[PDB]
């Protein structure tokens, strides 16, 4: 797979102190809620929901287009408790994605058009194909896939996984370069 | 239009006559386009980001308490009362859903029925399964609602 | 010792589980399932290039094991038969899949009319059992399975479908989600068969007999004489697609009216037990008759049963077997356990079977020797016992 | 990863009782042979059992017992997600197993709420397993009797008897009731046919009947080479840890081969084909390819240690590539020859099949 150098246009995407690649376009909710840990990039029309609650993406992380970043609330007799959203490390995720999640693990990687349900917990290595519905306080275990509506364990991952998946959030984020004019 | 205690964000979409009611919020990006008619949102709905409502003409009465999830896809003509479309399902043109439904996310209702009282729609295929036991009433979800809505978006 | 094995074997398919009693009678419809293929493919076909099977057993076994029962192989076992009439394929390659990819450390083979008796602590016969095709009825005397008395129908249900496919068409109002009224054929070219099923599932009984003729005159409506009643209410039947598959309430009633035609042909699904019980040894009639055990998940078709005797009873007054047998009557005997269950457990009882299991069993080692195993329909079945 | 990368485009052959042609990511390789193994023609054991939602693991000789199910965990017979237990105050907790996906809850079938929040939750015994069981003793009597029997043939060539009741046969069978001649049928209070086989030992007709039953357990699975016996792949043995006790994948032993760029390709005419060869190992590795007709350069390449183009350990050449046929996928074969060192110089030959695609016209 070669993968072609994405060349963005350098001017819709302002580069941070940290390395972090942001759209113009992306939307950024209470900011100073939201920590995003070096290598991050920020695709377009992307929702961030710091607010109320923390927002913590790991190293080599890759939000692409419309994706809806949203803490879980946790409704109580007596209050609302708000809980901190946490990704972990060269965690991909598709376009078109409503994570919900408590936790996503580090080496995550969630396919297009999935709907993560409130409180579900993706522990590393994870995948989840394309089309998946992940009803609310799933935990998905260490390389498991889950698949469909709703999204069931179809079967594990093997151990080969986590190799491909440093070489391939490395190398995206350096063939991401701003477009050289030809 | 909008009614005394509805928050509408200044990232909302509204086209066409679109009449508000009270307490309800619209997030961010949501997008409501009256063009065949005019739409009438009843009092405490939530829309969240990325809901579409279009009342189109062939080529719009919402009741009270509905919540609209995240890339939700409306064109019913008619709602009933506490309703729940999950996110990125799809209500088509000629579905009537009363009150009490729920709508499982990337559910697609392009039949032309009448879903009865307390039915769950869930799956690729769309299973309809009456619920036998009365589902909690949601008099439990819409107090969280009338006390969180109010409190977690700048009302204009 | 570890016992036990239970294996698919036509309405069947869904069996698999282990013994003994308390097994999962884990649902396996069984198909592949192979990527590449249409999906799914039913792997289960006979005059097939036995390579293709010989891959999909090998995979379907690999499967099974593999997944979805824990089994550790070696251990454990045993083919059933549902069948004695199998081809020799697959069963011969059903075992040289074994063998070889599996190795499989003696094998005993046995059939569903004996596995049939064992639960009820009858030793003698009828047995009739129906389910996926082709529908067998076969005396079994205390001990020697008697074939010589041996009879076959179809279907059992596969052929509802075709009735059903062609009796939903023939009827004929979908509504569809633009709600237009429209044809079934042509919105649709074909109905899947799981939907046919499902709604056979749901929706065909059996009717009682001075009624189920008036079904029978709505064929035949006969200068008018049309005493078929009232059908029940009518169905809407979601169908899938957002469709709507409206169904007569008039469905129901005819569809299961299959079964018993009465055409120019005998009405054989009543017979059987009366085509053979005159083709019996008067000195065992005595038996059969009154002893009748039904196994098979096609009796699980509500009304079945109560037509079916009186069916049969109905036929038993017809003059050619009335003259020929003189009269008396017909007890069923039933397990409590499920119609198809009982192929299963007699699966399960096998494990005690375990002093004799080895002894009674084909084995691998003579089969690696010669590869062969007996069958009865073979003239050189070698003494196994020589080894 | 795999699919993303297109893995599937380059094939290697394990030699062994079947041949394999598998990607070099799903392949395993053997230090103490130091030969290539797919994941068909090693061996699979079991090593632990887990659920997936509690996750609780269960020892071999325990779900053995309990027949590989969860005793906490049911699946839903609406949608088959597993059930939560959730509890409610009663002026005291009460406990009642509820599904997040679908809705359905124990209330649904009339099931009263508990006071313990998990064992409380019984599947119904089957009625007639006391039948079975004298049945069963019967016929262990028949055959200790018979086996005795053969015994003393096979030598002459070379206990209150247990009582069983014949099942009563019913004379006549219940009819069909009234009601369903004239009764409108609820498609949705009656069962499917997949809900009923989930219950085998009595199939409820009404969806009142349809209980819970226990999660199926997972196992993990260890792999190990047939050939020599040692353990190629091994997880640990709590199903919450992601470490592996051993990891002798294929890609980090043999140089691993991906094509980059293809061109045009027409039949009967020469194309080069771009591929890179990457060194897995911080050793210097030599390389040499052998020969649609494949041609590939004479010379041995040598790849940098893993610290048309050279950067780092990996390098891209160019192949030249003549299709033979006249429709369907350019596929070509060819050997490629590198050393090995052993640490557990040996020469050893792959055999890559490159999948390029359809011949353009
Ligand atoms: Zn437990
Ligand atoms: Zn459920
Ligand atoms: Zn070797």
């Amino acid at each position: 797979m070669e993968l072609g150098e994405l060349l963005y246009n350098k001017s819709e995407y302002i580069e941070t102190a940290s390395g972090n690649k942001v759209s113009r376009q992306s939307v950024l909710c209470g900011s100073q809620n939201i920590v995003l840990n070096g290598k991050t990039i920020v695709m377009n029309d992307c929702i961030i929901r710091g607010d109320l609650a923390n927002v913590r993406v790991g190293r080599h992380c890759v939000v692409k287009s419309r994706s809806v970043i949203r803490p879980p609330f946790k409704k109580f007799s007596k209050g609302v408790a708000f809980f901190p959203l946490h990704i972990g490390d060269h965690v991909f995720i598709e376009e078109d994605c409503v994570v919900n999640a408590a936790q996503i693990g580090s080496y995550v990687h969630v396919g297009k058009n999935c709907v993560i349900g409130r409180r579900c917990v993706l522990k590393d290595c994870c995948k989840i194909l394309d089309n998946t519905v992940l009803p609310p306080e799933t935990v998905v275990p260490p390389f498991t896939v889950f698949s469909g509506c709703p999204g069931l364990f179809s079967g594990e991952l093997p151990e080969c996984t986590q190799e491909l998946m440093i070489d391939v959030t490395k190398s995206y984020y350096q063939k991401f370069l701003p477009l050289t004019q030809v | 239009k909008i009614a005394p205690g509805a928050v509408v964000c200044v990232e909302s979409e509204i086209r066409g006559d679109v009449t508000i009611g009270p307490r309800t919020v619209i997030h961010p990006k949501a997008r409501i386009i009256a063009e065949a008619g005019p739409i009438v949102i009843g009092e405490g709905n939530l829309i969240e980001e990325q809901a579409l409502i279009i009342n189109a003409y062939p080529d719009m009465i919402i009741g009270t308490n509905n919540v609209f999830e995240v890339g939700c896809y409306s064109q019913a003509m008619k709602m009933g009362d506490n309703n729940v479309i999950e996110s990125k399902a799809y209500v088509g043109r000629n579905v009537i859903l009363t009150s009490g439904c729920i709508i499982g996310a990337c559910c697609n209702l392009n039949t032309f029925e009448v879903i009865p009282e307390n039915t769950v729609i869930y799956g690729a295929d769309c299973l309809r399964r009456v619920q036998t036991e009365r589902p909690q009433p949601q008099t439990l979800q819409l107090d969280f609602l009338m006390k969180i809505l109010p409190n977690y978006h700048h009302l204009k | 010792e570890k016992t036990a094995v239970v294996i698919d074997l036509g309405e069947a398919f869904t069996k698999c589980g282990f013994a003994g009693e308390t097994g999962p009678r884990c649902i396996i419809p069984s198909v592949i399932k192979r990527a590449g293929m249409p999906k799914p493919v039913r792997v289960v076909q006979y005059n097939i290039n036995t390579e293709e099977l010989y891959s999909y057993l090998k995979e379907f076994i690999h499967i099974l094991y593999f997944r979805h029962l824990l089994v550790n192989p070696r251990d454990r076992r045993v083919v059933i038969i549902e069948s004695v009439l199998c081809p020799s394929h697959f069963r011969e390659t059903l075992t040289r899949v074994l063998f070889k990819y599996f190795e499989v450390p003696s094998v005993l083979l046995a059939p569903s009319h004996l596995m049939a008796l064992l639960t009820l602590g009858i030793n003698s016969a009828m047995v009739l059992d129906c389910g996926y095709r082709e529908s067998l009825v076969l005396p079994i005397y205390e001990g020697i399975p008697v074939l010589n008395c041996w009879g076959a129908l179809p279907l059992g249900g596969k052929a509802l479908h075709k009735e059903l496919e062609t009796q939903l068409l023939e009827q004929c109002t979908v509504d569809t989600s633009v709600a237009k009224e429209q044809s079934l054929p042509s919105v649709m070219g074909s109905v899947p068969e799981g939907v046919l099923e499902d709604i056979k599932a749901r929706t065909c009984f059996v009717s009682d007999l001075k009624r189920g003729l008036k079904i029978q005159a709505a064929k035949f409506n006969i200068d008018g004489n049309n005493e078929r009643p009232s059908p029940p209410p009518n169905v809407d039947y979601p169908l899938d697609g957002e469709k709507i598959l409206h169904i007569l309430g008039s469905i129901r009633d005819s569809v299961v009216e299959i079964l018993f035609e009465q055409d120019n042909e005998e009405q054989s699904v009543a017979t059987l037990i009366l085509d053979s019980l005159i083709q019996c040894p008067i000195d065992t009639r005595k038996q059969l008759a009154e002893n009748l055990v039904v196994i098979g998940g096609t009796s699980m078709l509500p009304g079945f049963l109560h037509r079916l005797l009186a069916e049969i009873r109905y036929l038993v007054e017809k003059p050619k077997y009335k003259k020929a047998l003189g009269t008396k009557t017909f007890r069923i005997h039933t397990p409590p356990a499920k119609a198809n269950c009982v192929a299963w457990l007699g699966g399960a009882i096998f494990g005690a079977l375990q002093d004799i299991l080895g002894s009674r069993s084909v084995s691998k080692e003579y089969y690696n020797q010669t590869g062969r195993i007996p069958d009865w329909c073979s003239l050189n079945n070698p003494p196994l016992e020589m080894m | 990863m795999a699919s993303l990368l297109q893995s599937d485009r380059v094939l290697y052959l394990v030699q062994g009782e079947k041949k394999v042609r598998a990607p070099l990511s799903q392949l395993y390789f053997c230090r103490y042979c130091s030969e290539l193994r797919s994941l068909e023609c090693v061996s699979h054991e079991v090593d632990s059992h887990y659920c997936p939602s509690c996750l609780e693991n269960m020892p071999s000789a325990e779900a053995k017992l309990k027949k590989n199910r969860c005793a906490n965990c049911f699946d839903c017979p609406g949608c088959m997600h597993t059930l939560s237990t959730r509890a409610t105050s009663i002026s005291k907790k009460a406990y009642y197993l509820a599904c997040g996906f679908c809705r359905w809850t124990s209330r649904d079938v009339g099931m009263a709420d508990k006071s313990v929040a998990s064992g409380g939750w019984q599947e119904p015994e089957n009625p007639h397993t006391q039948r079975m069981n004298k049945l069963i003793e019967y016929y262990q009597q028949l055959a200790q009797k018979e086996k005795v029997e053969r015994d003393r043939k096979k030598l002459a060539r070379r206990q209150k008897e247990i009582k069983i009741e014949p099942a009563q046969a019913v004379d006549e069978v219940e009819p069909l009731p009234e009601d369903y001649y004239t009764r409108p049928v609820n498609l949705t209070e009656v069962t499917t046919l997949q809900q009923r086989l989930l219950q085998p030992d009595f199939q409820p007709v009404c969806a009142s009947q349809l209980y819970p039953r226990h999660k199926h357990l997972l196992i993990k699975r260890s792999l190990r080479c047939r050939k020599c016996e040692h353990n190629l792949s091994k997880p640990e043995f709590n199903p919450t840890s992601i470490k592996f006790k051993i990891q002798l994948v294929a890609v980090n032993y043999i140089p691993e081969v991906r094509i980059m760029s293809i061109p045009n390709l027409r039949y009967m005419k020469e194309s080069q084909v771009l591929l890179t060869l990457t060194n897995p190992v911080e050793n210097l590795t030599h390389v040499t390819l052998f020969e649609a007709k494949v041609v590939v350069p004479p010379k041995e390449l040598v790849l940098a240690g893993k610290d048309a183009f050279r950067k780092a350990n990996k390098v891209g050449i160019f192949i030249k590539v003549t299709p033979q046929r006249e429709e369907g996928e350019v596929t070509v074969c060819f050997k490629m020859k590198h050393d090995f060192k052993n640490l557990a110089v040996i020469w050893l030959t792959q055999h890559v099949e490159l999948s390029l695609g359809p011949l353009l016209p």
